[PDB]
């Protein structure tokens, strides 16, 4: 069945069901839609069985037929046969209810700058679907993996523009995929498929298929007797999970008392980012301003990104993050397309909350290295130029859907002035490392299940622990923590006041109390 | 008995018929070109033309289907499976007054569209000469047959053709067109 996938089934179901849906409207009303999309990412168990479940969910002749199987030796053979191929797609839309549908046409499909044929090929095929646009009822379902293997100039308007991507492996699709797969072969009946889950992270589900394969292959080869009812073990599903590695590739919430100190940054971000979307009609009858990019700082080390998660949290509203490692992929180019996707679906899930972690790695030096730093501008310049893309409407019934980005570093200099300038962001708050009090609250809330007794008193701590981080208390304590339990041993459930003393002196924090002093002035300059 | 199925050799393999050794046809004692129901062992019947074997030997069964069941069709070569003699019948064949079919075509590529039907209706009244047929079967037609048909579910039959009948050259073909029972 549908693995881990029917959310994608169903917007793709949609956007084609428009047109085929409705077909006797478009002439009606000269309304031509696109006719032609691009199913992008790792096939197997997923895209063509997904292709399958939707032309049934409608009913359409799953011309199923895989376009590198229909290569040629001597030109004119090949488009000859995309002439036939097309020609059985065109006599079907003199039919009823019906779809083509091809897969892995990348072979078919190489990129611009190549030799000759390519352009042959391509042309041929663009005149087959430009002849289409007059067909009934059919469209062309480009089945790739990645949508940069194909050739450019096929994904023009007018042309291979809807362009979609597979599901990515979230957990809950893990498991749903795991039991589709399982659904037609014994495995025990004691499995946490979830554990395996997320066990997979970057696996994609015919991964999983490959994954559970082998272990029911060394599952045959290990049982002796009963080799007709294979009770499939865990234990060699951890075995194949040794035998294998996946490919290239913030659900977690969080809550507020999660987190202390700097309640004014707290109540700042309440003001003027969830209050909006959780008071807009009264914004709008207050009309005040909507301030559209915000941006937050202090010293590095205070886990920021989980004041971030916790805004994240306490709205609801479909937050996404974008990092570094996130986005330093070996492609060059791909960085500015990326962060093209990321506000797409942000204006897609339009009431949405975007959030650009360690701007500092997403954008490094200036000008550093005075020659090589050609393309990080360019990711600054389509940047700039998505930014006042969220120029919105409806000046003084009050729906205004836009996407109030806040971004955070500690790096002021390594930035591009012209994204602080009030024309993209216009509110710019600090984060200083906490006070005494803030770090008496910090300690306590992260104490709250350590393993406490009698003995303890944060108050000491508090006075010892100035110039620390956040991150200090709590690896201070954590190691504490383990000092405590080695010395008495497993069995043992005391506590101390002293190892974390002697922690302490282990563990050296950023006691300059000079470098916050740089930061603070330096971003105070640059607002 | 029992008998063993080669495979066919190419002459026979153009027509219909299946050839058999005079023990066989001294059992069910057909006189020659008769119509015998063959039940395959893999589901679905078959029908085919009865001619002795070339040098008098014996419990041998070459056959060609032509005359299928629905989809049946190749599970009649590829084998060294046996068949008894019970599985074979000799069936009656009336001269089936008229007849009605629903054609595939052959994928003239290029060209479809209100099909010319005198065209098809002359080729598939000749691929239908004088062979026995018997309802609910497919009919294939030989390769590099002329013209355009390449199939004729059997469908319609005049004075009931359930066990086989024999098209004549006198028989009217309505080119019905129910495609039936598609699943």
């Amino acid at each position: 069945p549908l693995g881990g996938l029917s959310e994608a089934a169903d917007s793709l179901r949609e956007l084609l069901r428009l047109p085929l849906r409705y077909p006797r409207a478009l002439t009606a009303l000269g309304l031509a839609v696109p006719r032609g999309v691009l199913l992008a990412g790792p096939p197997g168990v997923g895209k063509t069985q997904l292709v399958r479940a939707v032309a049934r969910e409608a009913g359409a002749e799953l011309l199923a037929v895989s376009a590198p199987a229909l290569q040629g030796s001597r030109p004119g053979e090949t488009e000859e046969n995309v002439r036939r191929v097309f020609q059985r797609a065109r006599e079907l839309a003199s039919r009823g209810p019906s779809l083509l549908f091809l897969d892995e046409m990348d072979a078919l499909c190489p990129q611009r700058g190549s030799r000759a044929p390519e352009s042959r090929v391509v042309a041929q095929v663009l005149t087959l679907l430009d002849g289409a646009s007059g067909d009934r009822e059919v469209v062309v379902v480009g089945a790739t993996n990645r949508p940069d293997a194909l050739d450019p100039a096929l994904r023009r308007p007018g042309r291979f523009d809807r362009e979609v991507v597979i599901g990515t492996p979230t957990l809950k699709q893990r498991k749903e995929i795991l039991q589709v797969i399982t659904s037609k072969m014994p495995i025990s009946s004691h499995v946490d498929l979830g554990l395996l889950a997320e066990m997979t992270v970057g696996y994609v589900g015919a991964d999983l298929t490959a994954l559970c394969r082998e272990a029911a292959m060394h599952a045959l080869l290990h049982s002796e007797k009963n080799q007709d009812n294979p009770v499939i073990d865990e234990i060699d599903f951890l075995e194949a999970f040794k035998n294998i590695q996946p490919s290239s590739f913030d659900i977690k919430p969080v809550d507020w008392e999660e987190i202390g100190g700097l309640e004014d940054v707290k109540l700042k971000l309440k003001q003027s980012i969830e209050w909006p979307l959780k008071f807009p009609w009264e914004f709008v009858r207050m009309g005040l301003t909507q301030p559209k990019g915000v941006l937050l700082y202090g010293p590095p080390g205070c886990a920021k990104t989980t004041l971030v998660r916790a805004l994240a949290t306490s709205c609801h509203c479909s937050f996404v993050s974008v990092s570094g490692a996130d986005l330093f992929s070996p492609f060059v180019g791909d960085s500015e397309k990326v962060l093209s996707q990321i506000f797409r679906q942000a204006r897609a899930s339009t009431p949405a909350i975007l959030f650009l972690d360690e701007i500092d790695s997403i954008l490094g030096a200036r000008s550093a290295s005075k020659t090589g730093c050609d393309v990080q501008e360019r990711v600054l310049s389509v940047l700039l130029n998505e930014l006042d893309g969220v120029g919105l409407k409806t000046i003084e019934e009050v729906f205004n859907r836009s996407v109030m980005i806040i971004a955070a570093t500690n790096r002021p200099d390594v930035l591009d002035t012209a994204l602080l300038r009030p024309g993209r962001l216009d509110k710019i708050i600090y984060i200083p490392p906490p006070d005494h009090k803030g770090r008496l609250s910090i300690l306590k809330v992260c104490t709250k299940t350590m393993p406490i007794g009698p003995d303890v008193s944060l108050e000491n701590l508090a006075a010892e622990t100035c110039f620390f981080s956040g991150a200090d208390l709590r690896n201070l304590c954590t190691e504490a923590a383990l000092l405590a339990l080695q010395e008495n041993g497993l069995d043992a459930t005391t506590v101390k006041q002293e190892h974390f003393l002697k922690s302490l002196k282990t563990v050296k924090p950023s006691l300059s109390c000079k470098d916050l002093a740089l930061y603070e002035n330096l971003f105070k300059k640059e607002g | 008995p029992l008998l063993k199925l080669l495979p066919l050799d190419a002459r026979d393999r153009g027509t219909q018929r299946c050839r058999l050794g005079p023990a066989a046809l001294h059992a069910l004692g057909a006189r020659l070109g008769s119509a015998v129901k063959i039940s395959l062992p893999d589901g679905g019947s078959c029908l085919c033309t009865a001619w002795p074997r070339r040098d008098g030997a014996d419990g041998f069964v070459q056959l060609d289907p032509l005359c299928a069941s629905p989809g049946a069709a190749v599970g009649a070569s590829r084998s060294r499976r046996s068949l008894s003699l019970n599985r074979l019948l000799l069936v009656p064949c009336p001269p089936l007054r008229r007849v009605a079919v629903w054609p595939v075509l052959r994928e003239r590529a290029g060209a479809p569209g209100a099909r010319n039907t005198a065209a098809v209706l002359e080729a598939a009244q000749e691929l239908l000469r004088n062979r026995p047929i018997s309802l609910g079967h497919v009919v294939v037609a030989p390769p590099g047959a002329p013209g355009l048909v390449a199939a004729l579910h059997i469908v319609g039959g005049t004075p009931s053709p359930d066990p086989a009948g024999l098209v004549t050259p006198r028989t009217r073909v309505s080119l019905g067109g129910e495609p039936p029972s598609e699943a």
